[PDB]
């Protein structure tokens, strides 16, 4: 179990930083664009 | 044990859906401005 939930936790992290750097891009995009 | 472990999924995971509902919003925003 321990080793089941410790995988789905390192493949959390790795989705939500590529969130945030999709985000942070998008968020420079926009203000590009608006600009 | 497996409670934290839990616990951090379910707080990882709560991260993300919101980093998703925002990447969803500004791709939605970009879209606008570059048409």
């Amino acid at each position: 179990k321990v080793k089941q939930l410790k995988a789905k936790v390192e493949e959390l992290k790795s989705k939500l930083w590529h969130l945030k750097n999709k985000v942070a891009r998008l968020k420079k995009k926009n203000a590009e664009c608006k600009a | 044990e497996v409670k934290q472990l839990e616990a951090e999924v379910e707080e990882i995971e709560s991260e993300v859906w919101h980093l998703e509902n925002e990447v969803a919003r500004l791709e939605k925003e970009n879209a606008e401005c570059e048409a």
